[PDB]
């Protein structure tokens, strides 16, 4: 699992 | 004296150090796959003619902003790909092809044809099919997550995610509209717009400005960030459009 930066 | 055979054992080391090996390749950890030749041919062409556009401003150095994406999830063993555009439409790419994209009242559904590349389907949530029940769940569970806890937000038609590459470097996304953006793991981000004329640049803190190629190879570098390593980036952006304009079956 990978994504965007966080909040 | 013996430094003799030490200083030319020294300069076969710099020239060899002048070459390379065991060198990185782009390789794509995960992409959508499209099951279309024809649809795979678009692409391909797409990258071609955006290259050609640095190319020529690349030989030839001697302000509208794109549509991007905002924030995005590859959750692709599990439930699809997600992302979110400037527009803060959202789209899901299922595993099997297949997109939903949810605007800002309705939702498209695409996915692609043998014989006409992609094809897409209107839809009123109002009005929404049965069949397409479990797509909009798992749409309003991506929207939901995405909002929550992923940090980003962007200040003339409808716009989707063709493909998306994860490389370790960088991850590209390629959109309908024929722009091209590329996020690094350096956190910081560019699209390239309009034929590959125009490049945009979002900061590692959010700052986004859209600059002429031309203007800003002019410069050498992007103006207002020196930290932004723009020569290399630039050269891997080609690395990855050359990549993708020869991937024309599977
Ligand atoms: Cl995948």
């Amino acid at each position: 699992l990978a994504q965007s930066s966080p909040a | 004296a013996q430094r003799r055979l030490n200083d030319l054992a020294r300069e076969a080391r710099i020239r060899r150090a002048q070459q390379a090996v065991l060198r990185k390749e782009l390789i794509a950890t995960s992409t959508n796959v499209i099951k279309s030749e024809i649809s795979l041919r678009i692409l391909a062409s797409e990258c071609h003619l955006t290259l050609n556009g640095i190319v020529e401003a690349e030989a030839q150095y001697k302000i509208k902003h794109p549509m991007i994406v905002t924030k995005w999830v590859d959750y692709s063993n599990k439930h699809g790909f997600s992302y979110q555009l400037s527009t803060e439409d959202i789209g899901v790419l299922f595993n099997n092809g297949t997109t939903v994209l949810r605007l800002a009242e309705e939702f498209w559904y695409i996915s692609y044809d043998d014989r006409e590349g992609w094809v897409a389907s209107h839809y009123l949530l109002s009005e929404k099919p049965r069949e397409l029940s479990r797509h909009l769940e798992v749409v309003d569970f991506f929207a939901k997550y995405m909002k929550a806890n992923l940090s980003r937000v962007s200040t003339k038609d409808d716009v989707f995610l063709r493909r998306y590459t994860r490389y370790k470097p960088f991850v590209m996304f390629e959109l309908s509209d024929g722009t091209f953006q590329f996020n690094f793991k350096d956190h910081h981000k560019m699209a390239i717009s309009d034929g590959g004329k125009l490049v945009t640049y979002i900061s590692p803190s959010h700052e986004s400005t859209t600059y002429p190629l031309v203007e800003v190879l002019k410069y050498g570098e992007i103006p207002g960030y020196p930290e932004s390593n723009f020569r290399e980036k630039l050269t891997l952006i080609k690395e990855g459009l050359k990549q993708k304009s020869t991937i024309v079956t599977v």
